[PDB]
């Protein structure tokens, strides 16, 4: 029974590299940890200081991470790609219920239903199965701007709703963005 | 391709060995202990642990007196001797006193463990108490293993006391710091359940690792007095490869 | 056992290696190599507390080291030379015709055909002969001019591009710049 | 104790470059303005040599 003491001496080996990966989970530098993250993608012309692993907020709450920061230099503009944790980005069978008769009465409303194709039963589903295909949260017209953390603090990305009428699926781009602020130019503008 | 293949057949008896010691660890603790084993259990407290205690302290004093000595000179700079208290705080209670504590006691208590086994040994002190029958796993390892596990933290607490204590010796005595923003850095900062709790399950698999390989490589070793010296760096060597190589561990699954 | 001592060895050997390697990387030379690294020139007057090896950025990414800065004394004039990187810069043969493409609507334009003959027998081959070799991303507007990251950071060069006309070449002195201001004329514009 | 502190510096490097992003060109001429050689380095052996 000499090999019994190696086989354990192998059992404890592998186990213990294998707790030492799973406290690589947690830990945040290796994996994320975000149940069903989905991507997303902005366009901004100044990301300065905006470092890879940033944090997305909706009003506070860090709802993201921020993976790779690219250019194209043929526009000369940035391009942020990221992903959202969403099972609190995204909606569910309240929500949905709630925001597919929202905009179908409000959006849809006398504006816009009473003008319209001539049979108004295949279009009212229309309305709503555009919308179960994986709907996040944000609106038509919210924007995305980068912050500075308080006074002295490091830039991250502030999503901030507009209210709007119209959502965006998991893929698309934010289309109303703004880059940092800077000091060089505000004091020469201010002085 | 000669030493290469000297070198794996090493590796592999060492991992072999290793699992043994797991299969050693088992049969000592799923036994009841038989009256007569908490005198010497005692006893054995009255050698590791206490005999250990006048050493803590002083390195303990040492500590914080060096660490808020130097960052305050470039932190008084802009705003802040305020952050002080909060900066010696919480790198004492979550980061070194569950590692600077152990390196020390793997020192002092991490070889005499061994030695006091590799004293049995060599003169057959082991083999005759096999053959006047006890069972030296049950007499002097089981007393000697859970002294370890218990007086570990029960200094390592000890010392990150005096080493708190000690930073504010140099601040409000020489430094002339402000006494109620020092404490109420602290107390904002630095919570009990999270720090203080987590400091302590910390230093308890930091006294396990450091404890048992301190029994089983002083029993399993031949009893040449050459290789008491290398059985004992592999106490030293795989204590403190795996005190930090279980820090890493620990830092990620409480925090981050 | 030739088996065991052998594998053995394999495990061991290889591990070993790769590890130095990478730790040895990690660390001075080694690794440290971009590619199509470049080289231009601007002239200042008063660079300030700049260093070598510091950040050069065209939006807010970052594209390049600074090399030498070295003080021209008979007009009281420092001179820094920096290199760029030529993956995150130089357009693309397809961004080549697609930079060609737009300068056939910039530099052979209607109107800038316009302005001195109508048939660019000396105009479309001028504007086609610089451009294989050479062209740059930055334009020929674009100022640069130095910031220094917030409050006290590290002193890193800015690339404002400038919406111009044609471009430059791997080697040429940014004419247009502008020095940085430091804080002790802040003071005084301040009062 | 020199071998020591040479990755001692160098590991501090692998969490900063390679995980917080941080600038390398100020990461070491924040170095290279503080620490002279004969106060600090070869002052850090005189301690050394009656440590040992």
């Amino acid at each position: 029974s000499r090999t019994s003491e190696l086989a354990v001496g192998i059992f404890v080996i592998i186990f213990g590299i294998a707790l030492f990966f799973l406290a690589m989970k947690v830990s945040g530098l290796v994996g994320t940890n975000l149940s069903d993250g989905y991507t997303m993608k902005a366009q901004f012309d100044n990301v300065n200081g905006l470092k890879p692993r940033a944090k997305v907020t909706m009003s506070g709450v860090t709802i993201g991470r921020v993976d790779s920061i690219t250019l194209d230099p043929v526009t000369r503009l940035a391009t942020v790609t990221f992903d959202l944790d969403g099972k609190l980005t995204s909606f569910n069978a309240e929500q949905l219920k709630e925001v597919q008769k929202n905009a179908l009465d409000e959006l849809r409303y006398s504006s816009d239903y009473t003008q319209a194709t001539p049979a108004q039963q295949k279009t009212m589903e229309q309305q709503l199965i555009s919308n179960m295909n994986s709907i996040t949260s944000i609106d038509e017209d919210a924007y995305i701007m980068v912050a500075t953390n308080g006074l002295l603090g490091e830039k991250y990305l502030k999503i901030v709703p507009g209210g709007g009428l119209n959502y965006l699926k998991r893929g698309d781009t934010i289309s109303n963005t703004q880059g940092t602020m800077d000091l060089e130019d505000l004091i020469s503008k201010f002085i | 391709m000669n030493t290469i293949a000297w070198l794996g057949r090493l590796v592999i008896e060492r991992i072999r060995g290793i699992g043994v010691a797991a299969l050693m660890l088992l049969q000592i603790i799923f036994s009841l202990p038989s009256a007569g084993g908490f005198g010497r259990f005692v006893y054995q407290m009255h050698r590791v642990g206490v005999m250990s205690l006048l050493i803590i302290t002083v390195s303990g004093l040492f500590i914080g007196l060096v660490l808020g000595l130097q960052g305050y000179s470039i932190l008084v700079n802009v705003g802040s001797e305020s952050m002080l208290g909060t900066m010696v705080s919480l790198t004492l209670l979550r980061e070194l006193a569950p590692v600077v504590a152990a390196l020390l006691f793997a020192g002092r208590a991490g070889s005499a463990l061994t030695a006091e086994i590799g004293s049995m040994k060599q003169s057959e002190q082991l083999a005759s108490m096999e053959m006047i029958g006890v069972d030296p796993l049950k007499q002097i390892v089981s007393p000697r293993l859970w002294a370890g596990i218990v007086s570990l933290p029960m200094l390592t607490v000890i010392f990150a006391a005096i080493g708190i204590v000690g930073g504010k010796l140099v601040g409000v005595d020489f430094l002339g710091v402000d006494e109620g923003s020092f404490w109420s850095g602290m107390q904002n900062n630095v919570q009990f359940g999270h720090d203080v709790v987590n400091g302590i399950i910390k230093s308890i698999v930091f006294a396990l690792l450091c404890t048992w390989i301190a029994v089983f490589q002083g029993y399993a070793c031949d009893p040449t007095p050459e290789g008491i010296a290398t059985a004992m760096t592999r106490t030293v060597v795989y204590s403190s490869l795996c005190v930090l190589g279980f820090d890493f561990v620990l830092t990620a699954v409480m925090f981050g």
